[PDB]
RNA sequence: UAUGCCAGCUGGUGGAUUGCUCGGCUCAGGCGCUGAUGAAGGACGUGCCAAGCUGCGAUAAGCUGUGGGGAGC
RNA sequence: CGUGGAAGUCUGUUAGAGUUGGUGUCCUACAAUACCCUCUCGUGAUCUAUGUGUAGGGGUGAAAGGCCCAUCGAGUCCGGC
RNA sequence: AGUCGGGUGAGAACCCCGACGGCCUAAUGGAUAAGGGUUCCUCAGCACUGCUGAUCAGCUGAGGGUUAGCCGGUCCUAAGU
RNA sequence: UAGGGAAACGUGAUUCAACCUGGGGCCCAUGAAAAGACGAGCAUGAUGUCCGUACCGAGAACCGACACAGGUGUCCAUGGCGGCGAAAGCCAAGGCCUGUCGGGAGCAACCAACGUUAGGGAAUUCGGCAAGUUAGUCCCGUACCUUCGGAAGAAGGGAUGC
RNA sequence: CUGUCCCAACGUUGGGCCCGGUGAACUGUACAUUCCAGUGCGGAGUCUGGAGACACCCAGGGGGAAGCAAAGACCCUAUGG
């Protein structure tokens, strides 16, 4: 939800 | 056997560390039937407990520093670690010294050797930092 | 109408308290006082009661240790019940 | 912590509350504590 | 500091208490008012409908 | 009974802050097959013990001479420093 | 013929199934207020041995009377 | 020249507070935010215990929509359902 | 961070004694607040719990243990309720 | 001619936590209140009830679902060497071997932390990331700029043990 | 200034590996020794054609199973918030 997953 | 339990009542009773209690290895059994503090004490009037002696550290070769230390050696520039204010306190020293130079000029005053203003002149000076040492003081007053 | 003694609080280091120190131990009401087991105790076995400590049992009782005179001795009136 | 006197009488009560169920009431009812807590798992009132 | 585990730490203050009235450990020490029945807020006791389902 | 040599220079093969333990075993290995008796029956005098923990865990000797004799009813030897 | 596949047999694991009902669910008739004479509720007690439940209240699984009942408890 | 000892002053793993990099270790963890090293502050707008006040379209906010019991661009519980 | 002897035991790498070797120094020592609530001591145990085992235990069972005119509470008042 | 110690059962000194008592300075900041005590003697006697008191206080007794590498207040800040130091390192007193599974292979690859690498010396890389260099104390000496305070440990050079 | 690099080597400790004891989880339509091509809803271990292929087991680094984990946050749509 704030790019790669899960950052 | 668990002589545990001892071990804490030998502590108390010698008054002394736990881990200093020392039980006699062939007496474990005695030991180990041994119940109160009173028990305890008699297994003690037996030797059969007993407590081993407290080291200290070994003061000795410190005094031998102390000593070329208090003799002015063992403090080249290579042995010190603190900033120069650090090793010896100004506003300490300073103290030190205009108190054996207003004690100086108050004796020679009673003394006679100084008539009150020659000593107010000169306490003034010395409060208003003239003279280093006393000597340096003494050595001024001789004109 | 509670009671001031329940019963004789007997057990190893209470009969100690009681051969060493004559000391009777009780359990009594926690509502009573010192003062009123000091009583209770005197009128009760017929003693005279020098001092009493209390203290409040993690059993939910109240825990006396009652103190006869020198003319009264505790293994003697223990032993009569 | 302080406790008082109620507080007391309480933890007392709870502390009886943690015994066993008699040898004989299990012969009596020809054959377990629901209500058996210890100090460090499980956790009392108050 | 988290929020989480870290921060579980420092709870070791008493709040709620065995309730003289109710029983329930409910009563706030703090607030000297029972969270469960309402004892040190109101006269009578903590209720509401809402405690269960409209029809019951 | 006899007078023996004992190699501890395998016991750098072990990680060195444990040298002394594995000393400690090399030993009984060593007095078991040369006196053809289990390990089990080999009792080291605590003489050979502080003897290779002498200089602390991980300063064990490269040798060390022990006296060790043999005997029994089902075999076994003693032994200790020399 | 190892590792192994399929189906069965003996034993197990599991607790479905069948049978059973000291509990529920719903309908119906009767009845219907308690409390400062301190209720309802709760806490803590109370047993020879007693943890739970029930009962009871320092007269504590109970005390009294009247009636019923009956050789047991 | 000395005295004096000021400062949201300096150095500082004193205590204590903080959390820059390693995008290391961990990532069915020791841990639902940890470990190690590195790093910042450390007499002040300082840090901290306990007690106390402010409550949900409301608080609190040196303001990031931050925080209000692992819950926040409107907490949690039950109800409306 | 153990090792060699030995003790107890049906059973011992880890329960106990000795020696040797180490670890902790604002703490891995001493006294305590909160909080926990019997965990304290003793005896008897190992079905449960314990990162392996256990004769050991904060585990299981049964007993026991907390004594105050002069330490706290209690009294006073604080923010505030 | 209490107590305690097997015994001796010291005397002086320095620096001096505790505790006592003064002086100075600061504020666009002014640093609680009440009960109580004193003021106000002495003897003898009586009374002094009620509640808490065990233990832990933490890398197993607390919060974190756990015997959780996390979190959690106060006092001991004066034990010795060291040194500026409540610093490092080492060592007492006291505590501990329970930051609780062990045995075996010179113990391979591979991985975690890490030591040393010749010549070269940032060519690596988004970037010197990571690591390294420097270092304590004394002496000499110190640029631009500047709000004249600073810059500044600028830089640079020398010294250092027994 | 230096193993950041040319360009890697050797070493140290804890693992890794073997043995005793303890002992989970993720995941699982079924079948399953695959490979090269082809075909197919156009990104096949399973279809088609060929090739290859004796079984079982240990260790490894992770190429594939459009691997495991998450009813796509992007985009559109809903007479949604
Ligand atoms: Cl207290
Ligand atoms: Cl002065
Ligand atoms: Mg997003
Ligand atoms: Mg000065
Ligand atoms: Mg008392
Ligand atoms: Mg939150
Ligand atoms: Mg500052
Ligand atoms: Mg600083
Ligand atoms: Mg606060
Ligand atoms: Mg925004
Ligand atoms: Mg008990
Ligand atoms: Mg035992
Ligand atoms: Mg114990
Ligand atoms: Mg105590
Ligand atoms: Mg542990
Ligand atoms: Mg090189
Ligand atoms: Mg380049
Ligand atoms: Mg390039
Ligand atoms: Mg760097
Ligand atoms: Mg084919
Ligand atoms: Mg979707
Ligand atoms: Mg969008
Ligand atoms: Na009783
Ligand atoms: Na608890
Ligand atoms: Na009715
Ligand atoms: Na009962
Ligand atoms: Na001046
Ligand atoms: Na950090
Ligand atoms: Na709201
Ligand atoms: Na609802
Ligand atoms: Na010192
Ligand atoms: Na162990
Ligand atoms: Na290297
Ligand atoms: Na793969």
């Amino acid at each position: 939800x704030t790019x790669p997953f899960x950052x | 056997t668990d002589l545990s339990a001892q071990k804490r009542l030998a502590a108390d009773v010698l008054d002394v560390g736990k881990n200093r209690v020392w039980f006699n290895p062939e007496r474990q059994g005695d030991i180990a039937d041994a119940i109160t503090r009173e028990d305890v004490r008699e297994l003690v009037d037996e030797g059969a407990i007993q407590a081993k002696d407290k080291k200290g550290n070994s003061r000795g070769r410190a005094r031998e520093r102390q000593k070329k230390r208090a003799y002015g050696h063992q403090k080249g520039a290579g042995s010190r670690k603190g900033k120069a204010g650090a090793r010896q306190n100004s506003k300490e020293d300073w103290e030190s010294r205009i108190r054996a130079q207003r004690t100086k000029l108050r004796e020679l005053r009673d003394e006679g050797t100084l008539s009150s203003s020659q000593y107010r002149d000169l306490y003034d000076k010395a409060g208003g930092g003239e003279f280093d040492s006393v000597a340096d003081l003494e050595r001024y007053i001789d004109a | 109408s509670w009671d001031v003694i329940k019963h004789p609080h007997v057990t190893e280091k209470a009969m100690n308290d009681m051969d060493f120190q004559n000391k009777l131990q009780f359990a009594v009401d926690d509502r009573a006082s010192k003062g009123e087991v000091a009583d209770a105790v005197e009128e009760q076995y017929d003693v005279t009661v020098e001092q009493v400590n209390t203290q409040n049992t993690m059993d939910g009782e109240k825990k006396a240790v009652v103190r006869l005179s020198e003319d009264d001795d505790a293994q003697e009136v223990a032993s009569r019940i | 912590g302080k406790k008082s006197k109620a507080t007391k009488k309480r933890l007392a009560k709870l502390d009886n509350q943690n015994s066993r169920v008699p040898a004989w009431v299990m012969l009596k009812t020809d054959r377990r504590n629901h209500k058996r807590r210890h100090w460090r798992r499980n956790d009392t009132d108050e | 500091t988290g929020a989480g585990t870290p921060s579980q730490g420092k709870k070791n203050t008493t709040t709620h208490t065995k309730c003289r009235r109710c029983g329930e450990k409910s009563y706030h020490t703090k607030k000297k008012v029972c969270s469960s029945c309402g004892f040190g807020k109101s006269a009578k006791r903590r209720d509401y409908e809402w405690q269960s389902k409209a029809g019951e | 009974e006899r007078v023996v040599t004992i190699p501890l220079r395998d016991a750098r093969a072990e990680p060195n802050h444990k040298r002394a333990d594995k000393a400690m075993i090399l030993i009984r290995e060593h007095l078991a097959k040369h006196f053809s008796v289990d390990e089990d029956a080999v009792r080291l005098d605590p003489s050979i013990n502080e003897a290779a923990w002498a200089r602390g865990r991980a300063n064990t000797p490269s040798k060390i001479r022990v006296r060790a004799a043999r005997f029994e009813e089902e075999g076994e030897a003693i032994v200790e420093a020399e």
